[PDB]
């Protein structure tokens, strides 16, 4: 992470992040963090005593507005993350077959697990 | 996955709603959700009824969440004494609390994760101490909720690292993950804590002789709509934990259930005797709710496929009666502004219908034949039986003071003679008859098929 | 008299609750009354270097 | 009327420390304005005996 | 070599000096303002040894600093000692609470 | 939009609008003495604005309407019953000096915001400095109780202590048998209820406590009853005056920038005028509490921030 | 001057901003100083005989710490030669240097600085220092955190945590508590700090917002003891709402996302077989959650008596605006849902 190479610091979404699918608009993780920005909107009303649900619409609005769009890309950033952790992760397990080798599954005809009886 | 959307849907419900339409919206559309999750236990077979990745259900959840849905209704008639004089904004939050409270009952059963029933499971306190401490009537309701909230968290947090403990060890923890990728466990000394982590959580939800003491200290002072929701399904969440976390603690519940089991066993007497002797109305189905709650203890520590389904059958039947004298507690209580069993006698002779259900509620806590109580516990007799013939001589004699202290708040309060100063009790309204009839007809109505109570292993 | 008052009312709930409250009741007075003597919190800071990088030695 | 908190219970956690000592016995709460008063005047100025050499 | 080690504990009674207050504050921010100069002696002794030239730097710019906290801290022994008069650390003590 | 520090960066300076006639002056007397009169023709004669003395509803001069609400609802305190009954059990003599304290603590805020915004000159009947010798006289005569007294000098020096004394300050020496006629001749029926010994004791504190230590604070114009009524005479003392005594001369632009944001933020002004001191009298218990202030919602213009309330009228409210 | 007081606030930021973007050992110490410098005027802007105090408390304190810093990195130079901001390449002098950070920090016994200063300085003042400068020194510990001695940083987290929240109900001040509190919080996110440093930032940040959210209420209240507080339901009953959802929010207790970092935190601790150590922490945060309902006790849950004066209060209304405080409440109570953003920090 802090220290993987190919890594611009301070810099956000980068030049393949871009390769993932983005995210929906009619994501659920997003909209929820709209819904934070509508109760973020209404309760602004509460501590200057105004009409929680009919007092200036256009602060409201912008409430919602402001936490969709940062949402957004850090739900992009979200992914982002995720796949570069998971992209590495597979090239280690690849290029060190040694600490990761494959057990010769066998079925439970053979599996001698012990029973518990239980009265 | 239906139940949740409509449930969170009441919340602008209520708090939107005309001045005095507040209760009434609130109260229909609790019963029409009554509906789609009457729609839960129905069921599938031995698999259980996985409807989407998050949620799940099967016939252990689904006699709770189909209680817990019909449970709101209930507190919100029983709030319609005391929330009267209360300002709009107060009256609108107590019901914020209640929805709030649907909500994570309503999603703790139907979780399909450790870790997300547990979140949720904990998440339940937050809107009772709101409810105990702010609208609690006496004065050590303050003290309530730190007894409350401070005895479930001493178990419930080692419970979280133990949780954890078992994500980085095998990996996951989903209710069929564990079920199918089970592991016996060693009878390693580390293994004999993560066996106590686990289990004292649900433990201290579930009274036990000795980590009880918020039992009393909750549900006396708790508003009545704290009180039964506290009593009914609130106790039950510990039941539907231990029912679910036993499925990796074996072999090491048999050696391990000893200290707990027996406990459970004496102080189930003794819970039941300290009814006999007792000065608070409160405060007798708060010590009865312990020792029916202790006796599944008992059930679950067995493991045993008939000490399951008794189980099960005893947790509804309990909280729903639990529930029933803890409104007629209120009615009580709110006509004599007291809680002293001794003050008011002879009601039965000025209130006939209100004795009828102080009647069948004593009668059915009594548990006898064919109702859900005597069908729960009788299972749990023949389980402990087989477990070890001297069970019946202690479960047995748990039954001797049980069909005390039922009759003994019987006798007192509603036989006898009136006593003569009290010029308040009036005739009773149609709200808490019908309280008292929407209580009783589903318990009774119940018996004739109840293998939707019995649970996953009938 | 032995049920409820000896046990419920008295022993079982001065066994855990009460005495875990008065364990961190005892003795949490001197961890807040402190004089405010900027002497006693200084002297204070010499022992837990000394203690750190002398008497348990982190170091060693 | 439930029962709502009275000026004794205010008491309670009302002093310097809500949950007293001996030593604290004697403490007293900060001023409500957050500024101790002035103390006694500290003025000493020195005496120059000027003249007569 | 045993010059380092004359000019560490140096540092050690000052340190020593420093966070223990007997009568006023100005003897020990006095000792805050000398414990510089071990440090000064210290980080100096290294630089010329290993003839590191630009590292000269820093013995000049940790004085600017290390004198700069005693200009702020005889600087607020001003302020104590109009209302307290002295300059008493033992005095110093009214947020006893 | 109001002044605050962006004001002062930009270039909203306030010792430049200060004049030579910008002067804060509180007229002073006995009970009934007619130095209300002396305030107003000072006040048109300078062109010196006139506020009148601080009433129980004075705070509903400047909230809503302007129009006294109920007593119930705005301090539960009636001055006819301080009047009639003293000694009442309920303890309406504490209730009528701590809320008239607020009242004038409230006027001379405003008095003082005017005067440093604009810099027109504010007359007001008595101040805070005059407030606290209604009280004295109250425990000189058995009126009050001295917790009461250790609860109020110790509000009046948190609260007045950064505020400075008025420019001048002028006092009119009416004798106690002349107010008695002049309240005798009132008529109005709750000032019998009188002691000629609170009248002296009202009069003694004046000149030995607030005059003295007023006059090396600010200018002090001892004024005998009949010069009173020369509002010409009156008017050119206070014309030519020295007006240095006091710590209004050494004042710069950073400090009076303190002042006015102290006093342009109301809720602040009397922030301090509600200290936890756990009085029997002063305390009004929980369910008092909310049921008056459940009663202060729904009345008109006061569930809402100004300028929000629909039983108003005010419109735009969806975009406002 | 609101001008120059707008300087010193951009300086005390330039400074700590200095820390967090130097690369040399030299620099690191500059930004210190650059915070230190300015920050003791806005100490006491007030001018009291207890900004004085508090001033002069946190003055001796934090040039020792960060004098006590230099030879830190100069016997590194000793030893190393080198001034990038890496692994220290000597033992000792690094654990010099640990005691120097936490003495910034308060976490040991060093800690009796923060709730003695709290008390003596404004509120506005105190929401800086505890929610400032509380990132300096945690990227200096975010930094060096490869060679950091695992009992060392391990035991100076549990008794930050112990000590932070045990005498925590012992404080009838809020500020007192909440410097208890925020031990408490130091000790939480540098217990992870050995184990994982994105933990670290995570309970910063959740910690952060929780701070601005509760100082920034508590200065629209204008309260300066419980008794206070307590007297806010009669005017606002809203904030005195928050007030105690905040609270809880505080103590951990889900969905509230102060249960954001203990549920983070155990996570990969446990995962670094340390599961006694989590254990031990989760256990007495209770103490952190009892005083925390007290003061929700005495404020939202129950009434309390007024003041006559107080219905006066009703009829103005409060003129400060106190930018972004919606926003910091709901980012401090609604916001475990949206857990996986670890990875955003990470
Ligand atoms: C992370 C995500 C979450 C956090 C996101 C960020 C939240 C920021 C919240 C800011 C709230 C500011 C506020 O209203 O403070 C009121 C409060 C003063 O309240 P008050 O005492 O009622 O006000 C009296 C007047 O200030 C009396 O004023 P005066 O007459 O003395 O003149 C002074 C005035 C002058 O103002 C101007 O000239 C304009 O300046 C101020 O009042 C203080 C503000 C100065 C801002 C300077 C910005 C420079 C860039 O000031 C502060 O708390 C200042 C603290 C320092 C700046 C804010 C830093 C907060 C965030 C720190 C952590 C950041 C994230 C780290 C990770
Ligand atoms: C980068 C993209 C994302 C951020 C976009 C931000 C757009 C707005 C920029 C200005 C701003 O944020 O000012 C905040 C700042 C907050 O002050 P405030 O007094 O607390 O705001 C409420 C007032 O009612 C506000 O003043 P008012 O009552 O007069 O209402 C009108 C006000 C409306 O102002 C607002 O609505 C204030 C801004 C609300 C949103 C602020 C950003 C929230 C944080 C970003 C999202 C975080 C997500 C966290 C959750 C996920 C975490 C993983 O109009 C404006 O501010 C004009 C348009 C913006 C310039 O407002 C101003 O500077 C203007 C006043
Ligand atoms: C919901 C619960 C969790 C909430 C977490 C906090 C969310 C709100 C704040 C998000 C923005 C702040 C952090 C990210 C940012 O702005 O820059 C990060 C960084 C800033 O640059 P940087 O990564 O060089 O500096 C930060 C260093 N670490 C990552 C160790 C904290 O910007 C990036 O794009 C990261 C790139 C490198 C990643 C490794
Ligand atoms: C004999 C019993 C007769 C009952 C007559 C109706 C009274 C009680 C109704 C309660 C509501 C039951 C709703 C239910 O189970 O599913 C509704 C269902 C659930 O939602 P749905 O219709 O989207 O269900 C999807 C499944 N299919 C496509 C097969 C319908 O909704 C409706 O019927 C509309
Ligand atoms: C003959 C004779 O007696 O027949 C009786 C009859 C038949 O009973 P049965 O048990 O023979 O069922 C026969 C079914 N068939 C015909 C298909 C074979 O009784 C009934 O039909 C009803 C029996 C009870 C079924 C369960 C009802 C539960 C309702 C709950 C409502 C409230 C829910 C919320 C509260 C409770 C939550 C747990
Ligand atoms: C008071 C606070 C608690 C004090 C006592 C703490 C006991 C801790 C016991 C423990 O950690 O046991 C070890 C066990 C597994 O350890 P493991 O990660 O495998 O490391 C190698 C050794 N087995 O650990 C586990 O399995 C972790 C799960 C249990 C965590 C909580 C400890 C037991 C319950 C304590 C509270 C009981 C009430
Ligand atoms: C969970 C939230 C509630 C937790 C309990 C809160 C304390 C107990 C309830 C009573 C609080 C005191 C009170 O007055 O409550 C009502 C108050 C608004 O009262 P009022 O000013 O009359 O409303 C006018 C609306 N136009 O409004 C409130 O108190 C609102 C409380 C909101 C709390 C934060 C919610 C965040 C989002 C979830
Ligand atoms: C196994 C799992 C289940 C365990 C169940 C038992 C333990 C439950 C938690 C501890 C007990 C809490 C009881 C409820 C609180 C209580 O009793 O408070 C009493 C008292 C209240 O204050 P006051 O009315 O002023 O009376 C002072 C009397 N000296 O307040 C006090 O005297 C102070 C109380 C401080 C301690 C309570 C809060 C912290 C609880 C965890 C402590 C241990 C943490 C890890 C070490
Ligand atoms: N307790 C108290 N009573 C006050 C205050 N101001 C006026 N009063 C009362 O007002 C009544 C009338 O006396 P004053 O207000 O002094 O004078 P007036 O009758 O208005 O006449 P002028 O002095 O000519 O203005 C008396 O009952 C006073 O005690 C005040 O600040 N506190
Ligand atoms: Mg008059």
């Amino acid at each position: 992470m802090s220290g993987r190479p190919g890594r611009v610091p301070l810099q956000f979404l980068p030049n393949e992040a871009r390769s993932l699918p983005p995210p929906k608009l009619t994501d659920p993780r997003l909209v929820y963090m709209g819904f934070l920005g509508y109760c973020s909107g209404l309760i602004d009303n509460a501590i200057r005593r105004r009409p929680v649900v009919s007092a200036g619409l256009h602060r409201q609005l912008l409430y919602v507005t402001s936490f969709v769009f940062f949402g957004y890309y850090l739900l992009k950033r979200q992914d982002y993350m995720y796949a570069l952790r998971d992209h590495d992760m597979f090239a280690y397990v690849k290029s060190h077959p040694e600490d990761f080798p494959e057990k010769d599954k066998k079925t439970y005809g053979e599996i001698l697990e012990e029973f518990h009886p239980v009265r | 996955l239906k139940i949740i959307i409509p449930t969170t849907m009441l919340l602008p419900m209520t708090w939107m709603s005309k001045h005095n339409m507040i209760w009434i919206n609130a109260t229909v559309h609790s019963l029409l959700i009554s509906l789609i999750s009457l729609s839960l236990l129905n069921q599938l077979g031995e698999n259980s009824l996985n409807f989407s990745l998050t949620f799940f259900s099967d016939s252990l959840s689904a006699p709770l969440l189909v209680l817990t849905t019909w449970l709101l209704p209930l507190m919100l008639m029983a709030s319609q004494s005391h929330l009267s004089k209360e300002t709009t904004t107060r009256k609108k939050l107590y019901i914020t609390m209640l929805i709030l409270l649907q909500l994570f009952l309503i999603m703790t059963f139907t979780a399909t994760e450790l870790i997300l029933f547990y979140i949720l499971f904990e998440a339940t306190l937050v809107p009772t101490l709101i409810i105990i401490t702010r609208w609690g009537n006496q004065t050590e309701r303050l003290n309530a909720g730190l007894y409350f909230l401070f005895y479930t968290l001493a178990g419930s947090l080692p419970l979280l690292v133990a949780l954890v403990y078992i994500q980085n060890t095998t990996g996951s923890l989903n209710f069929l993950i564990i079920h199918y990728w089970s592991h016996p466990l060693s009878n390693s000394w580390s293994n004999i804590f993560m066996w106590l982590a686990c289990i004292m959580a649900f433990m201290v939800k579930m009274p036990l002789y000795g980590l009880h003491l918020w039992l009393p200290k909750a549900h006396v002072e708790a508003p009545i709509a704290g009180s039964m929701v506290l009593a009914a399904v609130l106790l039950k969440l510990g039941g539907y934990g231990m029912m679910r976390i036993t499925t990796i603690l074996n072999p090491l519940t048999n050696y391990m259930a000893y200290p707990f089991l027996m406990l459970s066993m004496w102080g189930m007497i003794m819970t039941s005797s300290i009814c006999l002797r007792q000065t608070d109305l409160k405060s007798l189905i708060a010590y009865s709710s312990v020792s029916h709650m202790a006796l599944v203890i008992v059930a679950i520590m067995i493991q045993t496929p008939w000490s399951f389904m008794g189980a099960t059958a005893l947790m509804i039947a309990h909280g729903l009666t639990s529930s029933m004298l803890f409104c007629l507690a209120n009615t009580n209580y709110e006509r004599v502004h007291s809680r002293t069993m001794i003050l008011a006698r002879g009601l039965q002779t000025l209130l006939p219908l209100m004795a009828t259900w102080w009647l069948m509620a004593s009668l059915t806590n009594l548990a006898l034949p064919p109702s859900i109580n005597l069908i729960g516990e009788l299972f749990i007799i023949t389980a402990s039986f087989s477990w070890s013939n001297i069970t019946i001589i202690l479960m047995g004699m748990n039954m001797m003071i049980t069909a005390l202290y039922s009759l003994y708040m019987l006798i007192t309060t509603q036989r006898g003679k009136y006593t003569h100063h009290i010029n308040n009790i009036k005739a009773s309204f149609t709200r808490e008859n019908a309280l008292m009839a929407l209580h009783i007809l589903p318990l009774l109505l119940l018996t004739l098929n109840p293998k939707m109570i019995l649970g996953p292993l009938y | 008299k032995s049920a409820s008052s000896l046990l419920d009312l008295i022993w079982l709930e001065t066994i855990l609750p009460k005495t875990t409250s008065f364990i961190q009741m005892k003795m949490s007075i001197m961890v807040s009354n402190q004089k405010g003597l900027i002497k006693l919190y200084f002297l204070s800071f010499l022992i837990t270097i000394m203690i750190s990088m002398t008497l348990f030695n982190y170091h060693e | 009327r439930q029962w709502q908190p009275d000026v004794e219970w205010a008491e309670q956690f009302g002093g310097a420390v809500m949950y007293p000592t001996k030593e604290t016995a004697h403490w007293k709460p900060p001023p409500w304005n957050d500024v101790d008063p002035p103390k006694d005047t500290l003025v000493s100025n020195l005496t120059l005996n000027f003249g007569p050499q | 070599p045993l010059v380092y080690m004359n000019i560490i504990m140096a540092f050690a009674i000052a340190l020593a000096g420093l966070l223990m207050y007997r009568s006023h504050l100005m003897s020990s921010l006095l000792c805050l303002e000398g414990m510089m100069l071990s440090l000064f002696i210290m980080s100096t002794l290294i630089i010329l040894n290993t003839h590191f030239t630009l590292a000269n730097m820093m013995p000049i710019i940790l004085l600017v600093f290390a004198a700069c906290e005693a200009a702020l801290g005889l600087s607020l022994l001003v302020m104590v000692s109009n209302t307290y008069g002295t300059d008493y650390v033992q005095n110093l003590n009214l947020l006893q609470c | 939009l109001q002044y605050g520090p962006l004001a002062f960066v930009l270039g909203e300076r306030t010792t430049r609008k200060l004049t030579e006639t910008s002067k804060v002056i509180t007229v002073d007397g006995n009970i009934c003495s007619g130095k209300g009169r002396l305030a107003r023709e000072i006040a048109e004669k300078l062109g010196l604005r006139h506020f009148p003395e601080a009433g129980i509803h004075y705070a509903d001069s400047t909230t809503g309407d302007g129009k006294p609400l109920d007593v119930q609802l705005s301090g539960n305190c009636s001055l006819e019953k301080f009047y009639d009954d003293p000694k009442s059990n309920d303890g309406n003599s504490y209730r009528l000096q701590s809320w008239l304290y607020a009242s004038r603590l409230l006027q001379y805020a405003d008095a003082l915001e005017h005067l440093l915004s604009t810099g027109q000159g504010v007359v007001l009947e008595r101040s805070i400095y005059s407030d606290f010798v209604f009280l004295e006289a109250m425990y000189r005569q058995g009126f009050i109780r001295k917790q009461c007294v250790e609860h109020y000098n110790e509000v009046k020096k948190v609260t007045a202590c950064e505020y400075l004394p008025p420019h001048v300050v002028v006092y009119v020496d009416v004798p106690v048998p002349e107010i008695q006629s002049r309240i005798q001749k009132k008529g109005n029926p709750h000032e019998m209820k009188i002691t000629a010994a609170y009248l002296q004791d009202i009069e003694n504190a004046y000149k030995k406590t607030f005059l003295p230590e007023m006059s090396e604070k600010c200018e002090v114009l001892q004024y005998s009853a009949r010069e009173a009524e020369d509002a010409e005479k009156v008017v050119e003392d206070i014309e030519y005056l020295k007006c240095d005594k006091g710590p209004w001369p050494d004042q710069d632009d950073r400090t009076f920038h303190r002042l006015r944001m102290l006093v342009q933020n109301k809720l602040e002004v009397l922030n301090y005028t509600t200290i936890p001191v756990y009085l029997p009298e002063i305390t009004i218990g929980a369910h008092q509490s909310d049921r008056v202030f459940q009663k202060f919602t729904e009345l008109p213009g006061r569930k809402y921030s100004p300028g929000y309330n629909e039983d108003v009228g005010d419109k735009w409210i969806w975009l406002k | 001057n609101p001008i120059i007081y707008t300087t010193l606030i951009m300086t005390v930021m330039s400074g700590t901003m200095l820390v967090m973007i130097s690369s040399h050992w030299l620099l690191i110490w500059i930004g210190f100083e650059m915070n230190l410098l300015a920050m003791i005027p806005v100490l006491m802007k007030n001018f009291n005989p207890r900004a004085t105090e508090a001033a002069t408390k946190y003055f001796l304190t934090q040039a020792t710490a960060s004098m006590m810093l230099m030879m830190a990195i100069i016997i590194n130079l000793l030893y190393s030669g080198q001034w990038t901001i890496t692994k220290m390449f000597n033992p000792v002098a690094m654990t010099m240097m640990t005691m120097a950070l936490a003495m910034k920090l308060g976490l040991s016994p060093f800690h009796f600085w923060v709730p003695e200063v709290t008390q003596g300085i404004s509120l506005q003042a105190g929401l800086l220092l505890l929610t400032w400068q509380k990132l300096a020194p945690l990227s200096v510990l975010c930094q060096i955190s490869q060679s950091i001695n695992p009992n060392l940083m391990l035991t100076m987290a549990m008794l930050s945590i112990l000590i932070g929240g045990w005498g925590g109900l012992n404080q009838t001040q809020l500020r007192k508590i909440m410097a208890y509190s925020s031990i408490a919080h130091m000790g939480w996110m540098t217990a992870v700090l050995p184990y994982n440093t994105t933990m670290t930032i995570l309970n910063l940040l959740i910690y952060i917002t929780m701070t601005l959210a509760m100082f920034m209420l508590l200065i629209h209240s204008s309260a300066t003891t419980t008794l206070s507080l307590s007297h806010t339901w009669n005017k606002m009953p809203v904030i005195t709402s928050l007030m105690m959802v905040t609270l809880l929010s505080m103590g951990g207790l889900p969905p509230l996302s102060g249960f954001m970092p203990k549920w983070m935190i155990i996570q990969e601790m446990t995962k670094n077989e340390s599961i006694i150590m989590p254990t031990l922490m989760a256990m007495t945060a209770l103490l952190n959650l009892y005083f925390y309902m007290r003061l929700a006790y005495s404020s939202s849950l129950t009434m309390f008596p007024s003041t006559n004066n107080m219905k006066m209060k009703w009829q103005f209304e409060h003129t400060k605006q106190m930018k972004l405080l919606p926003t910091m409440i709901v980012l401090s109570t609604l916001v475990l849902p949206m857990t996986p953003a670890l990875s955003s920090l990470n």
